[PDB]
């Protein structure tokens, strides 16, 4: 994928048409995107509107799974507190989505040196079912444990 | 031969002529030492009797060096670890000899 | 923000048309005027603007001020501590110098021009080589080596903000600019490094804040320290976080070396406020490690921390102070039996030395919290090996504590009515952040 | 990004080039190349030569 | 009397201190102490570390051989003459998940080999 | 209605602590015991809805209390069976020590603070109990850390009582830092830091090791026992509190609330604490010593219990409940000896007339340490003992710890009551007033209800050993109880002199570790900031 001058030069020319049609009309959630603005730029710093209108939309959107993780994290604890000690049975399913929930948030902008955060040890999972797969079908003997299958009231 | 010289009223007035000492600020101050002080000399202007003696470069190479190496060494591993963990390609870090040019990771791509 | 910056302005401004002698009053009336405008600034910050609450240009580059997450609090605390540092001080020389260098504070938190912000910080260059040098309770040595440091830290980043002004054409923060230089990096950095103090080139800040007035150490260690998390936040991260990727197992290394040496060094003072200079140094080491991992996470727990650090620092500096004017020595062997002698001083010095030491309910745990958390979400190990050298700040904290607390002494050195006026904000604020409200 | 939730800085693809742009029509260079004698004494083949 | 008992005071300094006075903590009555009992000066008991370190030598063995031999001599089949608790199948299931469980040593049960590496589990999280 | 006993204390504590100079020290004396009264009657509200009719309750405070991006975290109290069994005890050892600390600390500058410091410290007891999330259980855990530091030191005067505070410090943050850790590697992992989704059923070992290293803090089990011993420095209800039940068992509610624990290091770990804890108290002569070792001993049986079998949790905190009442009872009579005879060691001590209330509640505290058949210490000792058997190396180094603990049990009682008098010829005497009997009649009632309600729901199940392996424990007790009485010879004197020294933990941490701490910081301030880099 290349990028030539008078494509970019393009796209700059329809970037300053999008902000002068959101110039025309006030708009108290200017900064409250619910749409990114598309693009194919190699960097996004290189267009400063587009920069700046989905930096706005991704900080709107993180704050939106903050608040949903909040709101799963209410539906499980009262799920375990109303089952009792058959929790671990009915309450698989909402602690697979609290937990989803909870890598979605961090995982989406957990920065340049973040590393993933896993929550349920799903990937350390899928890596020790990937290490006996490849243990057994080659012959070899295994260091690892075999694989779970529930690592966690959930995932 | 004391007298207060605090006035709640507000009619205060420093009696420098008075006979008798006031019981100001100065009335609570902690009398000195001439051990002590020279003991508190001697700690801060310790530099005096710093003498380069090849006990005094073992013992700062060993334990300043030692530690600035073990925590280089434990913050490199833990980058290669992350690396490994994350999928990222090797990284290009400043001392690290790599033919990779990576260094942030593309929020747009899938790794 | 314009009547922020107006009443900046302001302040400097009013002292040279008063009568000489209302010059204290004046000067605190005016305090208390910057700080409601702060509030004001607060009021009219809308969260819907994420980016930048508000932005101002008075016909120029240089002119362009704004208010982010880490400004508005940093500049907050500014306005929040300066009274205290006004009634502490006497004398109109003495206020002049503390105006001006507040002023010029509290403009480069604001400034969003990297050749505006180094315009502003440096002006307070030789009022701090006067303050620190004053005639009888001033040393030169602390003077000359603050003043070396700051320029020579500066001059860096002023090279690198020429650099960039000659390359990109622009050096203000609104522009987005990415630069892949390590030159320009390192001439950015150099500054934060030595700025916030990190081993080895923190030995300026000691020697200043222990030949410095009460007021004088209290602004530093309250909000200078704090200008290196601004530079950071709004002048380095947004141009150069490929370099600081690139550097991070150094970073760390310094990091973690800087909080394990300072630690080290606290245990073998003798004298009250270096106990407390070396505190700050070990804790700074905490919230730069936290805002270089480029994490939401580590930014805003190092913002957090900072501003627990500018409720808890200024807080001992002040009873220090106080007890240094009521027994004139600040030598810990000399001091004892300070439980019994002063009941009240000695009931809020243990308050605030909980509160140095990051206990659950001071603002210290929460943002210790936030900020191990986000080490923990860089590596675990990150994490514990600052989590486990915490306990020397125990060892040497529990050592001054004990000496001071019991012995045979025969002078009351008590507070008097001003002492306990002068810490009652620190003590509410302090205790308002400690139970969330951050 | 000058807020508290997302990394600041940016990220750029790797795969997307951008062909290069020359910075003016016509290049006028006032700047002369290395001379043949820094190139020989620069040269470090033979060590005796070069000392 | 616990209140008004009469107390010794600690001589004022007379002498050049030491550069290391740090380490003497005395508070003004006369028994000063170091900062840490035993670090120097007279020693509890007149013990020094030589004959503890001598004693635990001694000690030591004695109290490991419990321990020694069911942990590394005896095995799962030799260790006790029961086998774990039997459950029902679905309680059982869930029980064997817990590393830290008490069904994962029945070698009776057809899963013993995975149950048994199951135990001995990760060191440190892989992610 | 669950909150009012923490309100309480907490009120106790502000009104004592700031507003002492109107309530005056009858003040004191009154609102102290009156808030602790109340808290009992809510703490046995919660304890019969909790545990006997099992409706747990959540109460949330408030939300938010940490909100940094993700990382949310909120002041929420969760009542569940655990919680309402420690809440009822902690207060009911709390008010006894209320009404034991009015004609104690009488002879004491500040009662008013004294009180203040002791309902803080039952108040940060409950909040780590009752916590419904980490965040909430580490705020429990300072606060009574920093209480314990607060009264440890309550006499500044003396060195050793300052030293012995910095050293319960330093040895707690250890431990902190370590469940801080672990804490955070739960929260990474699971997503929250709520007990209810902090279930893992497979946890690596470091997260194991660290949680184990936090909860030896408190707990002082091996290598972490050091403070216990040096925390006799503080006034007598001080030492009453912090061993039976506020700082002791935290430790082990940690390990038994959230089950992370390793099998093979918990019985090792416990059995040895609870040898080496029965040997030191064997060399000790004071009092207050002996019945500190003793608590090392039985924490070390609570924990060692943890590794035998699934039912462990149920067994460790059953004896945990059980051992708050005797020990208390045991202390609060040691310190009425104490203030009695001016003495504090065991070689002065004889037969003299005196109140057959302590007489007896010492009896029957000494009877329940020892394992008397038919008591509540002996059915949650035997529980452990006799289901300690399947692991071959904890029931032995078990079955000789109950061996030792009979014996210095017994030389104790003898000691205090049958040998002949001690003390010199001169005038002592401390009077006791009705509020000590009503500490007495409370300590003594729920040794009481403890035979009748039992401490465990396992507690009478069968375990299914010979008859010959099910009452051995008795015959241990016994046999030491009667070489105890003799004052026999046990060991050499180099052995004797060994446990004397508590095995030179301290003396290795001094000559060595706190060297090597002092020459780091002269290396780092000495020879570089203020050597190599500073100027002329
Ligand atoms: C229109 C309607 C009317 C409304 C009003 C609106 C008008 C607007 C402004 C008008 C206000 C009047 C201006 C004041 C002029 C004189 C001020 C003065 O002499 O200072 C001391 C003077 C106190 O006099 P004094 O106590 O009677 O004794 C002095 C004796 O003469 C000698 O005493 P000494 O020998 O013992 O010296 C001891 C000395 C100790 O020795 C030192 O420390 C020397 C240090 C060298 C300079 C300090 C370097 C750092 C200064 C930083 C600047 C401070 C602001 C920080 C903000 C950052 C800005 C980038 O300590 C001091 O003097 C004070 C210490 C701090 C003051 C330094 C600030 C003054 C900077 C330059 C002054 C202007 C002079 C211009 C001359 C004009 C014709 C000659 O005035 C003050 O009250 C404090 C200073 C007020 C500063 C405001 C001046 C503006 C300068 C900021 C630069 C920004 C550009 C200018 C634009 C301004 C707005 C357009
Ligand atoms: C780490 C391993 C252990 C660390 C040290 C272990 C052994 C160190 C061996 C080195 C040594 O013995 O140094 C003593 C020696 C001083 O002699 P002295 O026996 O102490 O007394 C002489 C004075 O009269 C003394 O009179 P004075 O008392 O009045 O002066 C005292 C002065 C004397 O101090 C100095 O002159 C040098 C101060 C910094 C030295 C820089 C690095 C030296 C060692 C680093 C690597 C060591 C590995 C081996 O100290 C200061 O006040 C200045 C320090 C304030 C600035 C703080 C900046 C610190 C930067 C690095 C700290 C050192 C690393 C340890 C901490 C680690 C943290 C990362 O220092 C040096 O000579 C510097 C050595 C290397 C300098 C860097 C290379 C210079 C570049 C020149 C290139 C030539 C350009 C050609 C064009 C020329 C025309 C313009
Ligand atoms: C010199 C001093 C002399 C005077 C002493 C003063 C005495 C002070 C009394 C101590 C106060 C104890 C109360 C602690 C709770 C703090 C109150 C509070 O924060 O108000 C909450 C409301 O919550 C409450 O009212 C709590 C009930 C308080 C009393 C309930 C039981 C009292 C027992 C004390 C145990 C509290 C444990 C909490 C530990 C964190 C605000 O509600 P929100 O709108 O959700 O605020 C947002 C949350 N955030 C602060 C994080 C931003
Ligand atoms: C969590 C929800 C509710 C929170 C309530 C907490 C309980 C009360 C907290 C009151 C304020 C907290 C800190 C008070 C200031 C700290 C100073 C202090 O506590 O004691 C002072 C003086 O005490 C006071 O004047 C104020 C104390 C009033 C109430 C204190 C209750 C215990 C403090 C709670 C610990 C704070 C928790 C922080 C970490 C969780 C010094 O005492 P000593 O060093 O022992 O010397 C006294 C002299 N003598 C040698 C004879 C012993
Ligand atoms: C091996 C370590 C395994 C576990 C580590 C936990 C504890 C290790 C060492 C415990 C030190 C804490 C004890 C302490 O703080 O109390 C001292 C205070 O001592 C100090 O403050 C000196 C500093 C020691 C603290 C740290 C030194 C050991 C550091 C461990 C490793 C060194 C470096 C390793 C990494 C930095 C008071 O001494 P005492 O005389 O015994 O007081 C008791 C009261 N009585 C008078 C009645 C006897
Ligand atoms: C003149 C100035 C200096 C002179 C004196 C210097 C003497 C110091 C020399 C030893 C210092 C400690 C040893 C660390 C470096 C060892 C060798 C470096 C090579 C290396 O990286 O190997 C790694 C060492 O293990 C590691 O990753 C680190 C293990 C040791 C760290 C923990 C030890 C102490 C802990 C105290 C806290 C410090 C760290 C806190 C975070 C493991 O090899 P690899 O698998 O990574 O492969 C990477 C390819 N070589
Ligand atoms: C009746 C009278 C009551 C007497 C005493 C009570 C005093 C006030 C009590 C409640 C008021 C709380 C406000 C204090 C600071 C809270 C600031 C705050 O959390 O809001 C932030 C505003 O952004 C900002 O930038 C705010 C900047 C200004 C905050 C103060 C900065 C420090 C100044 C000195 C400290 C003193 C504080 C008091 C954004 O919060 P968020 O986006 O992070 O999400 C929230 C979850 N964390
Ligand atoms: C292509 C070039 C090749 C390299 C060539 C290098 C040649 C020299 C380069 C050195 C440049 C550094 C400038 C600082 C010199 C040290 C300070 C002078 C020492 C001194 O005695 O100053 C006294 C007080 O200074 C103090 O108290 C200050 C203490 C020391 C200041 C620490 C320096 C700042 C941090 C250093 C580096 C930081 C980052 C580096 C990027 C005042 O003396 P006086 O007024 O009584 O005069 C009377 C005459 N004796
Ligand atoms: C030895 C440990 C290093 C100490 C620093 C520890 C932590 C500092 C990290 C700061 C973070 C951002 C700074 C960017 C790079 C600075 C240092 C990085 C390490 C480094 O030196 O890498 C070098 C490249 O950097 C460079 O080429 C520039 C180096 C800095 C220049 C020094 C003074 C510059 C002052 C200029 C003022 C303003 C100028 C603006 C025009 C060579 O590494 P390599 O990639 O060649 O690997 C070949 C090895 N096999
Ligand atoms: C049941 C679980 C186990 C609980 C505790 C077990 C501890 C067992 C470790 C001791 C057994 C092995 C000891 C090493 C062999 C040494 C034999 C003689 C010792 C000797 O000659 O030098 C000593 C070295 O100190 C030493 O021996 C220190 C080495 C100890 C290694 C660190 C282990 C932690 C020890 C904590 C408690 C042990 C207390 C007594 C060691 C005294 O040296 P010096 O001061 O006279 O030298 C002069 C100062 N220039």
């Amino acid at each position: 994928t290349t990028a030539t001058i008078e494509e970019r030069r393009a796209f700059h020319k329809e970037v300053l048409d999008i902000v002068q049609s959101k110039l025309a009309n006030k708009n108290s959630e200017w900064a409250r995107p619910e749409e990114p603005i598309l693009h194919n730029l190699k960097s996004e710093k290189e267009e400063p509107h587009v920069y700046y209108h989905n930096n706005n939309f991704r900080v709107t959107r993180q704050l939106i799974h903050f608040e949903k993780t909040k709101i799963f994290e209410d539906e499980l604890d009262k799920c375990m507190r109303t089952h009792g000690e058959a929790k671990y049975r009915k309450c698989q399913e909402i602690a697979k989505r609290f937990q989803a929930s909870c890598r979605v948030a961090s995982n989406l902008e957990r920065g340049p040196n973040a590393r993933k955060r896993d929550v349920g040890f799903i990937y350390q999972n899928n890596k020790l079912r990937e290490l006996e797969k490849d243990a057994k079908e080659l012959g070899l003997n295994n260091p690892f444990p075999p694989s779970s299958p529930r690592t966690t009231i959930g995932y | 031969s004391s007298r207060i010289a605090g006035d709640t009223t507000g009619k205060y007035t420093p009696n420098i002529f008075s006979p008798e000492t006031p019981m100001d600020r100065s009335f609570s101050h902690v009398p000195k030492n001439p051990f002590w002080e020279a003991w508190v000399f001697r700690r801060d202007n310790i530099q005096r009797e710093f003498v380069w003696t090849w006990q005094t470069i073992f013992d700062l190479a060993t334990f300043v060096g030692g530690l600035y190496v073990a925590m280089y060494a434990t913050a490199s591993f833990c980058s290669r670890q992350n690396d490994k963990r994350n999928g990222y390609p090797e990284r290009n870090y400043y001392f690290s000899d790599s033919k990779s040019n990576f260094v942030i990771p593309d929020e747009r791509e899938f790794y | 923000m314009s009547l922020y910056l107006f009443m900046l302005f302001l302040q400097p401004l009013s002292l040279s048309f008063v009568s000489r002698s209302f010059s204290k009053i004046s000067s605190l009336m005016m305090s208390f005027a910057t700080l409601w405008s702060a509030v004001y600034m607060w009021f009219t910050s809308n969260g819907a603007n994420q980016t930048f609450y508000q932005v101002v240009s008075w016909g120029s580059d240089w002119s362009t001020f704004g208010v982010c997450y880490t400004s508005l609090y940093i500049s907050l605390l500014c306005a929040f501590i300066f009274p205290i540092c006004v009634i502490l001080v006497q004398g109109y020389r003495a206020l002049s110098i503390l105006i001006c260098i507040q002023t010029a504070v509290s403009l480069s938190i604001v400034s969003l021009h990297m050749l505006a912000f180094y315009a502003l910080f440096e002006s307070s260059l030789l009022l701090f080589f006067i303050l620190i040098g004053r005639r009888k309770y001033g040393s030169l040595s602390a003077a000359y080596n603050i003043s070396i440091y700051t320029f020579i830290s500066a001059l860096g980043f002023l090279i690198s903000a020429f650099w960039l002004n000659w390359s990109f054409g622009s050096v203000c923060a609104l522009l987005p600019n990415e630069e892949a230089n390590s030159f320009v990096a390192f001439g950015i950095f150099i500054l934060l490094w030595v700025k916030a103090p990190l081993v080895p080139f923190h030995l300026w800040l000691p020697e200043a804040h222990v030949y410095a007035p009460t007021a004088g150490s209290v602004l530093l260690a309250g909000v200078l320290l704090k200008i290196s998390i601004v530079g950071l936040h709004v002048f380095f991260l947004p141009i150069c976080a490929s370099s600081i990727v690139k550097a991070f197992p150094l970073i760390l290394s310094i990091c973690l070396g800087s909080f394990i040496f300072s630690s080290f060094s606290t245990l073998k003072q003798i004298d009250l406020k270096k106990i407390v200079a070396y505190s700050s140094i070990s804790h700074m080491a905490i919230v730069f490690l936290s805002s270089a991992t480029n994490s939401g996470l580590g930014i805003q727990g190092a913002v957090l921390y900072c501003i627990a650090h500018g409720l808890i620092s200024p807080g001992l500096f002040l009873l220090v102070g106080i007890l240094y004017k009521n027994t004139n020595t600040k030598l810990v062997f000399y001091l004892r039996g300070l439980s019994q002698q002063a009941p009240v001083w000695w009931s809020v010095w243990v308050f605030f030395m909980l509160g140095n030491l990051a206990f659950p309910l001071f603002p210290n745990f929460i943002a210790e919290v936030v900020c191990l958390s986000a080490l923990f979400k860089n590596h675990e190990l990150y994490a514990y090996a600052f989590i486990f050298f915490s306990f020397v700040g125990t060892v040497y904290s529990s050592t001054v504590l004990g000496r001071l607390k019991g012995g045979v002494s025969s002078q009351c050195v008590d507070a008097s009515r001003l002492d306990v006026i002068s810490w009652n904000p620190l003590v509410l604020a302090t205790v308002v952040t400690g139970i969330g409200y951050m | 990004t000058f807020n508290y939730v997302i990394p600041y800085g940016g990220s750029s693809s790797y795969t997307i080039n951008n062909e290069p742009v020359k910075a003016e029509e016509v290049t006028v260079d006032f700047s002369k190349e290395p001379s043949a004698s820094s190139l020989k004494l620069a040269d470090k083949s033979d060590w005796i030569a070069y000392t | 009397a616990g209140a008004g008992g009469p107390v010794k005071l600690s001589p004022p300094v007379d002498k050049p201190l030491p550069y290391n006075y740090d380490f003497w903590m005395d508070n003004g009555i006369y028994p000063g102490q170091p900062i840490y009992d035993g670090m120097f000066g007279s020693m509890v008991g007149n013990m020094s570390l030589e004959y503890m370190a001598k004693g635990w030598l001694v000690l030591l063995p004695i109290l490991s051989a419990p321990f020694v031999y069911e942990h590394c001599i005896a095995d799962d089949v030799t260790r006790n003459p029961f086998v774990p608790r039997q459950y029902p199948s679905e309680v059982r299931e869930f029980l064997a998940l817990f590393k830290n469980g008490f069904v994962l040593n029945d070698y009776s049960q057809p899963d013993y080999e995975e149950m048994k590496r199951r135990q001995s589990g990760l060191l440190t999280p892989i992610y | 209605m669950f909150l009012l006993a923490v309100y309480f204390l907490f009120f106790s504590a502000i009104a004592n602590g700031f507003f002492g100079r109107y309530l005056g020290v009858r003040g004191s004396q009154l609102l102290g015991p009156s808030a602790l009264f109340l808290a009992l009657l809510c703490s046995g509200t919660i304890f019969y809805e909790v545990c006997i009719q099992g409706c747990s309750t959540n109460i949330k405070l408030f939300e938010n209390f940490v909100y940094s991006n993700e990382l949310n975290v909120s002041a929420s109290f969760l009542y569940d069976p655990l919680a309402a069994t420690m809440t009822l005890t902690v207060v009911w050892i709390s008010c006894a020590v209320h009404a034991y600390q009015n004609l104690y600390m009488r002879g004491d500058g500040s009662q008013t603070l004294f009180t203040s410091y002791l309902s803080a410290f039952t108040g940060f007891m409950l909040i780590l109990v009752a916590g419904q999330n980490l965040v909430m259980l580490f705020i429990g855990w300072e606060g009574i850390g920093v209480c314990s530091y607060l009264l440890i030191g309550y006499y500044g005067s003396r060195v050793s009582a300052v030293k012995s505070a910095n050293k319960s410090l330093i040895v707690n943050k250890i431990s902190d830092g370590f469940l801080l850790g672990s804490m955070l590697y739960l929260w990474f992992y699971t997503g929250s830091f709520s007990y209810c989704s902090l279930a893992t059923f497979q946890i690596p070992d470091v997260v194991s090791i660290l949680v184990l290293l936090g909860a030896i803090g408190k707990s002082s089990q091996l290598f972490f026992h050091v403070w216990l011993a040096d925390a006799m420095e503080g006034p007598t209800p001080v030492s009453a509190l912090i061993h039976a039940a506020t700082l002791v068992t935290a430790g082990i509610y940690v390990l038994c609330k959230l089950n992370l624990h390793s099998q093979s290091a918990v019985g090792i770990l416990g059995a040895a604490t609870a040898l080496m804890g029965g040997l030191f108290g064997l060399a000790a002569n004071d009092l207050k010593r002996v019945i500190a070792f003793s608590t090392c001993s039985q924490l070390g049986y609570m924990m060692a219990v943890l590794s035998t079998c699934d039912d462990g949790a149920d067994f460790a905190m059953g004896h945990l409940v059980s051992h708050a009442g005797f020990k208390a009872t045991l202390f609060l009579s040691a310190g009425l000896s104490i203030a009695k005879e001016n003495n504090n060691f065991l070689n002065r001590y004889g037969s003299r007339q005196g109140s057959p209330t302590l007489s007896f509640a010492t009896t029957i505290a000494s009877l329940n340490l020892l394992g008397f058949p038919e008591l509540g210490g002996f059915y949650s000792k035997e529980s452990i003992l006799n289901n300690a058997y399947i692991n071959q190396g904890v029931s032995i180094i078990l079955t000789l710890a109950t061996f030792l603990t009979a014996f210095y049990t017994s030389k104790v009682l003898a000691q205090l009551y049958l040998f002949p008098y001690g003390n010199g010829r001169q005038q002592k005497s401390f009077d006791i007033d009705a509020t000590t009997l009503i500490c007495f009649g409370l300590l003594l009632s729920e040794m009481l209800l403890r035979i009748f309600t039992g401490s465990s729901l396992s507690q009478n199940m069968t375990t299914n050993l010979p008859a010959h392996i099910k009452n051995l424990p008795f015959w241990v007790a016994l046999s030491g109880a009667l070489s105890g009485l003799a004052t026999t010879n046990l060991f050499s004197s180099n052995f004797m002199r060994f446990f004397g020294n508590r095995g030179g933990f301290d003396v290795f941490y001094a000559r060595k570790c706190s060297n090597v701490f002092y020459h780091n910081a002269y290396v780092s301030y000495t020879l570089l900031d203020r050597g190599f880099l500073k100027l002329y």
